[PDB]
């Protein structure tokens, strides 16, 4: 049996035990992954490799995950592009921006990403996106195109507080974010 | 206020054993500020 | 508040959330040291580095650790040289093997060694050990000539189970060793 | 049942930078013995 866990409540300046990519850095004990300006990316890892499944065994983890964030933006309608938890190979860079999240490089299904991301989108891109324009969250698997969506209204400026949990037994990853 | 979302992915047959989890923001033509707060994570593999 | 845990009940072959100095390695479900063998220095780490205080205010982390784990010598009489948990900076390496058991280089006070060990000693070094000659736990701090030791008898080949706590309202480190 | 413990007074902030990685290391000299860890948990908090 092997477990990792962590929680970080409040972050400091020098958060050694994250991997900050492009622009991601801490400020004001918060973790910034872009400031509000174009054209950006912000990653932060955690630093050890998680064991989430086993070859030898073929037995596969439970996770839970839970963490709050905001996104700020100038009106509600001058917004884009959102947020993503990810998992990925241990070597992960940062992939295309913009309405790629830095984590996908193609709306068309590659094997060889193996990313999975859950993603909080505020920019509807037509050729991927639902076709009825909404903010969504959906979970995507290789591609920027998800497998699935739900509408989800932003509230601009409010912390939303996310769960995400993943059960090995039933392949089931569920996703909730609340507004309180 | 709350949205769920709730699917089956048999991650054994995307990921690899091994993975690093991570957060991803960006901006593009448009832009917002996107920050964490808090972030709290446990995995457990039986063996 | 930040918190780090992790448990790893059974090693595999792939442990990537290790990190692997001189000659240590996994195998057969353990992590092997150092094997029955002359000359040899083997680490390992844990890859998260880990926030023992914080400066802006002065706070010192609480921990516990337990592990279990084997020496196995070809008679009790020759057995050498141990076996250490430490604390160090960041990008520590192996320092001098034999006596001085991959963590430090001098008996001599070296406030730039920044490093704190738990030692289970097995071989009496004249220059810095117990004068009795007694293996022994040992508590160390920048110097291989521990600040405290006690005498223990080494049940060879049998598993140990170790505890070591440390209490930051009162700054003690307690350690405790147990055969069945 | 045969328990050894050894206490001791040591302000590891005067020692210890803020961060710090945790291990084990385990040597050999003209003498030897194998050394094996079978398993490993740690658990430490911050305010
Ligand atoms: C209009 O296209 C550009 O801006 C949008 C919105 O930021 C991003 O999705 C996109 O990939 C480009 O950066
Ligand atoms: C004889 O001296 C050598 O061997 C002993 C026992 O292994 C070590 O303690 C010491 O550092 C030297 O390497
Ligand atoms: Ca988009
Ligand atoms: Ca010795
Ligand atoms: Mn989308
Ligand atoms: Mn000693």
């Amino acid at each position: 049996t092997e477990t990792t866990s962590f929680s970080i409540t409040k972050f400091g300046p020098d958060q050694q035990n994250l991997i900050f990519q492009g622009d991601g850095y801490t400020t004001k004990e918060r973790l910034t992954l872009t400031k509000a300006v174009r054209n950006t990316v912000g990653r932060a890892l955690y630093s050890s490799p998680i064991h989430i499944w086993d070859s030898k065994t073929g037995n596969v983890a439970n996770f839970v995950t839970s963490f709050t964030f905001v996104i700020d933006a100038p009106n509600s309608y001058n917004v884009a592009d959102g947020f993503t938890f990810f998992i990925a190979p241990v070597d992960t860079k940062p992939q295309t921006g913009g309405g790629y999240l830095g984590v996908f490089n193609s709306k068309d299904y590659d094997k060889t990403s193996q990313t999975v991301a859950v993603e909080f989108d505020t920019f509807y891109n037509t050729a991927w996106d639902p076709s009825n324009g909404d903010r969504h969250i959906g979970i995507d698997v290789n591609s920027i195109k998800s497998i699935n969506t739900k509408s989800w209204a932003l509230q601009n400026g409010k912390e939303a507080n996310v769960v995400i949990a993943f059960n090995a037994a039933t392949n089931v990853l569920t996703v909730s974010l609340t507004y309180p | 206020t709350s949205y769920t979302l709730n699917e089956v992915v048999p991650l054994k047959e995307f990921v690899p054993e091994w993975v690093r989890i991570g957060f991803s923001a960006t901006t593009g033509a448009e832009f917002a500020a996107h920050e964490v707060l808090s972030w709290y994570f446990h995995s457990e593999l039986a063996g």
